[PDB]
């Protein structure tokens, strides 16, 4: 709401103006008006009130008031209007402005972008937070020096980076569609103020450089090529086919349209003394006293007893047996007992954590349940072992978590203090107890192997057999002993590192020290493999440090943007606020505005979530401080989305008992107002920052049928060459539902597609844009000319209706290409949905384009989330090809299951299925990185195991292929012709 | 007697089941809890012994060559039952000093026979339908409480911020009184030594209007603090309701799973299982 307790204030509204003489002037003013208007009306009316003699000129003063977030915000920008101020209550205090005005503007702009005031960070007393704020500025100042190094071209590379593929090489089917390795491209040029269009159609090699494309146009340097429609520029000297726009035009078979523009035109647009002791000197077992918990929300009658479950963890792995406290009544939670753990203090590894929870319990049978949970890092960010007494405010248990502890969850106290507060006490030996340096660890590693006591062919083939196991395929104790025994020989096959790391005794400084020395000179590996070592089962700083340096060397900005969702979520598993990964991501975010756009939005989307508000808020501050000119563009997006939140909240809450046309009148009325017209027009699409959103086609904007009230919005493309690419941009805003599952599902579909295209299979998927931007707030891209199956064939109490529509839309000799595209589309989506286990496909879920491209929408739940509330172990098939679909593939044959087209269709599904099976590690790693996200469908490794069962990773390639055939046959009731 | 028993009839042998099914059965179990399953058809070996030690699942593979089973060469044991029953009595320290633990607590596949003693297939099928309906009812009850729990948590957080915003608003209006008090001291003194009660009347009227507005704003903050205590009690009440339903959901699910396990055993048609569940 725009004023606490109200959504929108009406035109007439009173405001209490507090003058600096001491008087209080109640004032009439209109809702639309600005501060300079209100200040004119104030000091005019102030003459009538006493002590107007003492008052100075209107220009001398500035308005001040309290905002929604309890900040004393000063209103320097007097063009802002009353409703956009976000006041707590309608009052304004005039005073003389003081302090650094340059900084106060920027702190407000950063505070508006983040979603909380900067002054809240200033009043944090944790030294790790203030260390981060000062230290992270080193990365920020390093980043801005990179983009200012080769100015002004490197500055243009930041704002308009080359949106390219990872490799210049093309597949066979992509290359073979070209005319002997050449593409016909149209370069447009603007003529005059009259601005009438003329074009120059060229024909040149696919791997030309943007400089060489300009040289050919001047026949028919000093210039740059821009994509018509978008704000996307080919500044870098890549091959022309490597750009995504040109590569997409080759697949789609459309004429690429570029605009010639001056290089000078674009460039002008942008600007007491301590007693320290080593850990390995402490000769003692670990013990942690649990004193008492303040309270817990338990019904005294129903629960029998309560206790404090506890355990020492290295990631997910417990380093020793879990220790419980004695069982005590619910009314008085009090323990005061030293819990003894079977582990030597020196053997505690660097990333060791205390995980604990208060647990309720109910012929000697009982159900144990978590009430609240919390985790603590045993060593703080400065390598200091925790000591003495401390309080821990416990977190609420997430939805569906039946485990008694929560090792994967974030460490640290709950900021909400009105909360169950477990008090505990660690040992105290000296003032400080430090974890040793790497030099001391090297000495113990050499010392350990000294006291201990040819790579054969049978042994060499076992290392390849073990390395081919997927991440969640558990290695055996023989394989652990084998991997450890040949740990020095494992360097020759560096992809085995994750298997070797799990074979280490992490509760043993001997074996950890020897592993540290191997990791120090370990050969680097491909980024997609290194992303495995960033999940919750690899918490050691050295192992993570190695993983980040592999990304620094080999991760392209294409793949960084591709995998950005998982890399942001992985920051939740990090023990400390300052780390190598956050520095790596932040630097890339500040040297590439495409990355920095989504980097902002992925962090911004979870600022409601109090488990990461401080980490993500601090990280956003670093970005918004250093990103420069784009902060202005992001606040326009933020203000636009916040106004769309306000209207949908009114429709959901206030206008719930109203007809849909009455809601449209209200929506159109409020959107017509000037404050909404300014905010919701002339800003970049959050789904794609290259897409400029102009004026609203307000007559064509609509509310959708759902009870949560989504808005089908429609913007003009203000680009002067919009007619070539697209004239309007349609986006679906949604306020009620969680779209993180669709966002992830659509990310995976894009990755699945990219795997198939690189491996020869031309299976065109349609991963439409879907970005979550808040607590169940997100945007969805609208595909043009997309029709559901229900639209082609009307419901009522014929099978061939689908094939008849497709033949009409693609009549003539083009028919065959449309059936091919349809058949290829169905193949990928049949395989994709079976692997991922998405919701059941019906005619409203499935959609088809005019050219014949089939695709899915509304994924929702996935990995078969309804295998809870449904005990079956069978892996269901979501997209079942009914008689309607098989006729389109088989081209009007009645025996559609026994055709050459259906056999050819089956071969694509098998080749597609094995392609994803062979890249199973990637997808398993990607899902493992999302386990801390808070999505109900990805809470534990047991949830990720669904894709192992569908891909059949505990079976042979031929057995897995045989498994796939059986599941299709059972779903199709024999229609899916067996190989026999 | 024991060593002459077949591998099929053994309580701890579970056959073709996934590593996930083993993890569920060994989760939050004591040391020496174990069961044997069929190995992965991708990897070498016949069976996989999965036992508990230090709160971790230790997978030990059982190989075979020429009528002899074991963990590594040389393969000494006659059968899998002889291998297991040996390490039921003797420690695994013999094999590897790391895991000093016996195979103490077998996860029996005749454990469900205790929980579901009734023999008839249609009777167990009907009780699975009944237990599943009680689970679906309690689950929708829990989901509805969790909707309230999150909405109540958010509305408390909205109110909590508004208390600080009220307090900053009161501070500013109290600073306005400090501004009025100090500047009006000298000016009212000029208008009292001179006869100007007309000016005092409309200055003291303005001071009353300020203090009246402070009383109303302090009331609105006072009323909100009662609404915070009201809504904070609803949060604690909803949390209590959820913590009574939580243990019921586990007991209903575990019972439903063991009833579904008993019909997964003695393989029933998937059509019949889906009819009872729905
Ligand atoms: O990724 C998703 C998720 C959901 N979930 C529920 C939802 C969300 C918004 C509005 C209504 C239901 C819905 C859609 C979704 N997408 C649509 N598309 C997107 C692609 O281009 C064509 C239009 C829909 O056209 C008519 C209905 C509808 N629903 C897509």
């Amino acid at each position: 709401g725009e004023l606490w307790g109200i959504h929108l204030m009406p035109p007439r509204i009173l405001v209490e103006c507090l003058l600096p003489n001491g008087m209080i002037v109640t004032l009439e003013c209109l809702r639309e008006a600005t501060l300079i208007t209100i200040k004119h009306e104030l000091f005019k009316e102030a003459r009538k009130y006493p002590l107007h003699q003492l008052l100075q000129d209107e220009s001398s003063y500035i308005f001040v008031s309290v905002t929604q977030e309890a900040e004393r915000e000063e209103f320097f920008d007097e063009t802002r209007r009353l409703c956009d101020l976000r006041l707590f209550q309608p009052f304004l205090k005039v005073i003389e402005p003081v302090g650094n005005r340059e900084e106060k503007i920027l702190n407000r702009e950063i505070g508006f972008a983040i979603g909380m005031p900067v002054c809240e960070f200033d009043m944090v007393k944790d030294p790790e937070v203030q260390d981060f704020r000062r230290n992270i500025l080193n990365v920020c100042k390093e980043a801005v020096d990179l983009r200012d190094l080769n100015s002004p071209h490197s500055r243009a590379m930041y704002v308009y980076p080359p949106n390219v593929e990872s490799s210049p090489e093309l597949p066979k089917h992509i290359y073979n569609k070209l005319d002997k390795g050449q593409i016909i491209v149209v370069i447009w040029v603007i003529v005059s103020p009259n601005n009438d269009k003329q074009k120059y159609t060229l024909k040149i090699n696919h791997d030309c450089v943007p400089e060489q494309v300009i040289a050919e146009a001047i026949r028919k340097g000093k210039y740059i090529l821009k994509v018509c429609g978008c704000d996307e520029y080919f500044l870098e000297k890549y091959p022309l086919s490597q750009y995504k726009y040109i590569r997409s035009c080759i697949m789609l078979g459309r004429m690429p349209n570029l605009m010639l523009m001056a290089k000078e035109s674009l460039y002008s647009q942008l600007p007491g003394e301590t007693s320290t002791k080593s850990l390995w000197v402490i000769n003692s077992a670990l013990r942690i006293k649990i004193l008492c918990a303040t309270y817990v929300n338990v019904n005294i009658r129903d629960i029998d007893k309560i206790y404090v479950r506890t355990g020492i963890y290295h990631g997910g792995e417990p380093l020793c047996d879990n220790v419980n406290t004695q069982r005590v009544p619910c009314s008085n939670p009090r323990w005061n007992e030293w819990l003894n753990y079977d582990i030597y203090i020196p053997d505690l590894p660097r990333a060791a954590r205390l995980c604990l929870s208060i647990c309720s319990v109910k012929g000697a049978k009982e159900e144990h349940c978590p009430l609240a949970w919390g985790n603590i890092n045993l060593f703080d960010y400065t390598d200091t072992l925790v000591s003495g007494k401390m309080a821990l405010n416990l977190w609420p248990v997430p939805h569906g978590l039946e485990d008694l502890l929560n090792p994967i969850g974030v460490t640290g106290s709950n900021p909400n203090k009105e909360t169950p507060c477990l008090e505990l006490e660690f040992d105290w030996f000296s003032s400080v107890v430090k974890f040793p340096d790497m030099s001391v660890i090297e000495e113990h590693a050499n010392w350990s192997v000294s006291r201990e006591a040819e790579l054969r062919e049978n042994d060499k083939e076992q290392l390849k057999a073990i390395s081919t196991r997927d991440p969640l395929s558990e290695i055996t104790e023989q394989e652990k002993d084998f991997l450890w025994s040949h740990r020095h020989y494992c360097v020759t096959i560096p992809e085995i590192l994750p298997k070797l790391l799990l074979s280490v005794k992490w509760n043993s400084r001997d074996e950890v020290a020897q592993m540290y020395c191997l990791v120090k000179d370990w050969p680097p590996i491909k980024p997609e493999q290194a992303m495995e070592l960033l999940d919750c089962n690899y918490p050691d700083p050295m192992v993570r440090g190695f993983a980040v340096r592999c990304l620094e060397k080999y991760l392209t900005d294409d793949k960084l943007s591709q995998y950005l969702i998982q890399l942001v979520q992985v920051l939740k598993y990090e023990q400390y606020l300052d780390n190598l990964l956050v520095r790596f991501l932040l630097k890339k975010a500040l040297t590439n505005q495409r990355i920095g756009h989504f980097f902002f939005w992925h962090l911004k989307s979870e600022m409601h979530n109090k488990t990461v508000s401080q980490r993500f808020g601090l990280l956003l501050e670093s970005y918004c401080r250093a990103c420069g000119m784009y902060l202005k563009h992001l606040n326009r997006q933020v203000e636009a989305m916040e106004k769309l939140i306000n209207l949908t909240d009114i429709l959901k809450q206030e206008k719930k008992d109203e007809t849909q046309k009455v809601q449209m009148k209200f929506l159109v009325e409020q959107m017509r107002r000037p404050d909404f017209m300014d905010a919701l027009q002339g800003f970049l699409s959050p789904l794609n920052p290259a897409h400029q959103l102009g004026n609203l086609r307000l007559e064509e904007c609509r509310i959708m049928s759902s009870a949560k009230r989504p808005l089908w919005l429609n913007w003009e493309n203000p680009d002067i060459m919009s007619e070539l690419l697209f004239q309007n941009n349609e986006i679906i805003f949604k306020n009620g539902d969680d779209l993180r599952q669709d966002m992830l599902t659509l990310q995976i579909i894009r990755i699945m597609e990219n795997i198939w295209q690189n491996q020869g299979l031309d299976l065109r998927m349609l991963p439409y844009g879907c970005l979550s931007i808040g607590d169940c707030v997100g945007l969805i891209e609208v595909v043009r000319n997309s029709h559901t199956i229900m639209q082609i064939q009307c419901k009522g109490g014929n099978s061939h209706t689908l094939h008849q529509w497709l033949k009409d839309k693609n009549k003539g000799e083009i028919y065959d290409a449309a059936i091919d595209l349809f058949t290829r589309s169905c193949a990928g989506y049949c395989v994709a949905t079976f692997i991922l286990g998405i919701g059941d496909r019906h005619n409203s879920n499935i959609m088809v384009k005019d050219d014949g491209q089939l695709f899915h929408i509304d994924f929702g739940h996935f990995l078969d989330h309804k295998k809870k509330k449904f005990g079956y172990k069978r892996e269901r098939v979501p997209f079942v090809l009914t008689q309607d679909f098989l006729i389109v593939i088989s081209k009007g044959a009645q025996e559609c299951t026994k055709t050459r087209e259906f056999e050819r269709f089956q071969e694509m599904c098998y080749k597609a299925y094995l392609a994803i099976r062979q890249h199973a590690n990637l997808f398993i790693n990607l899902f493992s990185m999302m386990l801390g996200s808070g999505m109900p469908e990805l809470q534990s490794f047991d949830d990720i195991a669904y894709i192992r069962k569908t891909l059949a990773l505990d079976k042979t390639e031929q057995e897995a292929l045989e498994y796939f055939m059986k599941q299709m046959n059972d779903a199709h009731h024999g229609g899916w012709t067996t190989k026999m | 007697m024991n060593n002459n028993m077949s591998l099929q009839d053994a309580e701890w042998y579970w056959g073709d089941i996934s590593r996930e099914e083993v993890n569920e059965k060994l989760r939050d179990t004591a040391d020496g809890t174990f069961l044997v399953r069929d190995a992965s058809t991708k990897m070498h070996g016949d069976y996989t012994l999965t036992l508990r030690k230090g709160g971790n699942n230790k997978l030990i593979k059982i190989f075979h060559r020429d009528g002899k089973y074991g963990f590594s060469d040389p393969l000494t044991f006659s059968s899998v039952v002889e291998l297991i029953n040996h390490y039921r009595n003797e420690s695994l320290a013999q094999y590897n000093p790391k895991l000093d633990v016996k195979l103490l607590y077998p996860v029996s596949k005749y454990q469900q026979d205790q929980v579901v003693k009734e023999d008839n297939i249609e009777a167990v099928g009907k009780k699975l339908h009944e237990y599943n309906t009680q689970f679906q009812e309690k689950s929708r009850e829990y989901d509805r409480l969790y909707e309230e729990y999150t909405r109540t948590s958010q509305e408390i957080q909205m109110k909590r911020t508004a208390i600080e915003a009220f307090n900053e608003t009161i501070k500013i209006f109290e600073e306005q009184c400090q501004t009025q008090e100090r500047y009006s001291k000298e000016y009212i003194e000029k208008f009292k030594r001179e006869g100007n009660e007309k000016e005092i009347q409309r200055i003291m009227h303005n001071y009353d209007k300020l203090k009246s507005r402070i009383s109303e704003i302090i009331d609105s903050r006072r009323r909100l603090e009662e609404d915070l205590k009201k809504q904070a009690a609803e949060y604690r009440e909803i949390d209590k309701r959820m913590n009574s339903i939580k243990p019921d959901l586990i007991q209903l699910r575990k019972t439903r799973d063991q009833y579904l396990m008993w019909l997964t055993q003695k393989g029933v048609r998937q059509k019949k299982l889906n009819e009872w569940l729905g």
